[PDB]
């Protein structure tokens, strides 16, 4: 498994939730 | 290479894969290749930019506070973030990505990550 494979897998399988969204969300 | 962008989406949830797919599946059924925008992101934790290829003129920019979401779709060119355009209104931005959509996404990631820092920072 390649460096650039794995954290690409991710991407597609669950994304990126932007904590800053989140965050300021919450309050 | 080549970043295009496809152009932005209504959507009905911030988050998930299953959204961006369905986002990517409308805009690639009603758009053929010619009609894509070749262009490219300027990318800091503040804002995207989107600008056109040569003009560089401005077709979008968006703050990263209110990037709800990112991914790179199914298939692999793809990428896609959703934007929180106001308390409950959700927009779909898309990018077909030559030769994969990789060094785009952890590049907006990257963005978000900083700019969180920045939201700690600044109530420390």
């Amino acid at each position: 498994v390649a460096p650039e494979e794995r954290h690409l897998s991710k991407m597609q399988q669950n994304g990126y939730e932007n904590p800053t969204y989140k965050f300021f969300e919450q309050m | 290479f080549q970043v295009y962008y496809l152009g932005n989406v209504p959507v009905a949830k911030p988050v998930g894969v299953d959204v961006i797919n369905g986002a990517l599946e409308s805009v690639l059924s009603s758009s053929s290749r010619e009609q894509w925008t070749p262009s490219h992101v300027s990318v800091a934790p503040a804002t995207l930019t989107i600008l056109h290829q040569q003009t560089e003129a401005v077709l979008g920019e968006c703050r990263v506070r209110f990037l709800s979401f990112l991914a790179v779709g199914r298939d692999v060119h793809t990428f896609a973030f959703i934007m929180a355009a106001g308390p409950a209104s959700f927009c779909c931005h898309m990018f077909w990505c030559e030769p994969n959509a990789a060094s785009l996404s952890e590049a907006v990631q990257a963005a978000c990550m900083l700019r969180y820092q920045k939201c700690l920072d600044a109530r420390s």
